[PDB]
């Protein structure tokens, strides 16, 4: 079968490049030119570039021309694209393709000044004994951490049902994000409940539990 | 360049329904039109090619089609797998251009969300910080307000907000928002309030706590 294998994420600094590889394998790849795709925010797509493997022609987005530089190697069969004088604004998804019908899975780019930052993890608590059809619902707020991404549990997983761990946002280089569980009043405070929050880049692990403050 | 302006740019349908999505060519882009899916793992797959032909092995409850300017994917009957996204894609010149896309999402009841509001921990206040979160949880349709009040005056700065994807189990989406400040701005107000308006009612959800009560 026809495959374009790309190579693993990348996290740089502003100003640094970047080279990302595409393999090829399962057809001549001299044969087909091969094309270089952005995608933004992880929907919104621009066709970088494309490149003929039998001669080494390039072919260039006007808007990509200072940007992006791409070459081959006949031997590996492997697509380069270099990325040069990177900016926030080149943070995005890259894919390679054959002609623009078989794709590669992609490779997140990722450009930032941050230096890599456990996040702070603290209990969200209601503040008084109301309860809404018997349910209770509680969370953790997980702030200031650099970078994505960061896993959160409740109860090391046996909690999984009535979870919302909301996407992260980016406030002044770091991120945050929230996570809330729904459990039976019943349940909790009588039961422990535990956000546990890990941060593979900085191998950390934290956990908080959730203690009652409401007063009845 | 040649702008394709695709639409919708979400839709929410059901199984067993036909839908059909459209992208509009500035310049005239001839039958040089791709129709591309992509799944949530990041994956494209070619549909369809020249407009209206099918791919190998796409199942054919779908179609391509044009008219005048107009390119449009339609899908004849809706399947689990088929709530993805879609690209149409022009390569009758260069530089070749993409629509913006469609994501097709699942129909279901309206529902209210179950909204709540949480003062900044001890553990933050002692840092020097004070954040105060409203979940927005499980409502359908995916569109909602919130409005924040800080002793009844309406506070815009410093608020931040996050949506889930649609929940793949019950189809309802969910919203966090954060308003943060110092400690200090904090301990100088009272009441804070989180205001949810929702297409479930013209009244809004009003959740507060006061900062001093339990």
């Amino acid at each position: 079968e026809i495959q374009l294998q790309q190579s693993g994420p990348e996290l740089v600094k502003p100003g640094a490049s970047v080279k990302v590889s595409c393999k090829a394998s399962g057809y001549s790849f001299t044969d087909y030119f091969i094309y270089w795709v952005k995608q933004s925010h992880g929907k919104s797509l621009e066709w970088i570039g494309d490149i003929d493997p039998y001669n080494g022609d390039t072919s260039y987005n006007q808007k990509f021309r200072d940007k992006a530089t791409l070459t081959v190697d006949q031997s590996s069969t492997t697509a380069f694209m270099h990325l040069n004088s990177l900016t926030s604004e080149d943070s995005a998804v890259y894919f390679c393709a054959r002609g623009l019908r078989f794709w590669g899975q992609g490779t997140l780019v990722t450009v930032s000044a941050a230096k890599t930052t456990p996040p702070s993890v603290y209990p969200l608590a209601p503040g008084s004994a109301a309860q809404t059809n018997s349910m209770v619902t509680l969370g953790c707020l997980v702030k200031g951490y650099f970078p994505e991404p960061v896993t959160v549990t409740w109860n090391s997983g046996s909690l999984s049902s009535g979870v919302h761990t909301f996407p992260a946002v980016l406030q002044s280089d770091l991120y945050t994000l929230s996570s809330s569980v729904t459990v039976p009043s019943s349940t909790w405070p009588s039961e422990t409940v535990t956000c546990n929050v890990a941060h593979p880049a900085s191998s950390t692990k934290v956990d908080k539990k959730i203690v009652p403050r409401d007063c009845g | 360049d040649i702008q394709m302006t695709q639409s919708p740019s979400s839709l929410s349908a059901s199984l067993g329904e036909r839908v059909s999505l459209t992208c509009r060519a500035s310049q005239d882009i001839g039958s040089k039109l791709y129709w591309l899916q992509q799944e949530p793992d990041g994956t494209f797959k070619r549909l369809i090619y020249a407009t209206s032909s099918l791919d190998s092995g796409v199942p054919k409850r779908f179609s391509g089609s044009r008219s005048g300017s107009d390119y449009s994917l339609t899908i004849s009957s809706l399947e689990s797998e088929d709530f993805v996204d879609y690209y149409c894609l022009q390569y009758a010149s260069s530089p070749y251009t993409f629509g913006g896309g469609t994501k097709l999402a699942i129909k279901r009841a309206d529902a209210a969300p179950t909204v709540s509001i949480f003062p900044p921990s001890s553990e933050q206040l002692t840092s020097g910080g004070a954040s105060v979160v409203c979940f927005l949880n499980n409502f359908y349709p995916k569109d909602i307000n919130v409005k924040w009040k800080i002793d009844g005056s309406e506070r815009q700065n410093g608020v931040l907000n996050s949506w889930t994807d649609q929940d793949s189990k019950d189809s309802t989406y969910s919203m966090s928002s954060t308003l943060t400040l110092t400690k200090d701005e904090y301990e100088r107000h009272n009441s804070y309030t989180c205001e949810a308006t929702h297409k479930t009612s013209t009244s809004p959800i009003v959740k507060s706590f006061n900062r001093n009560e339990c």
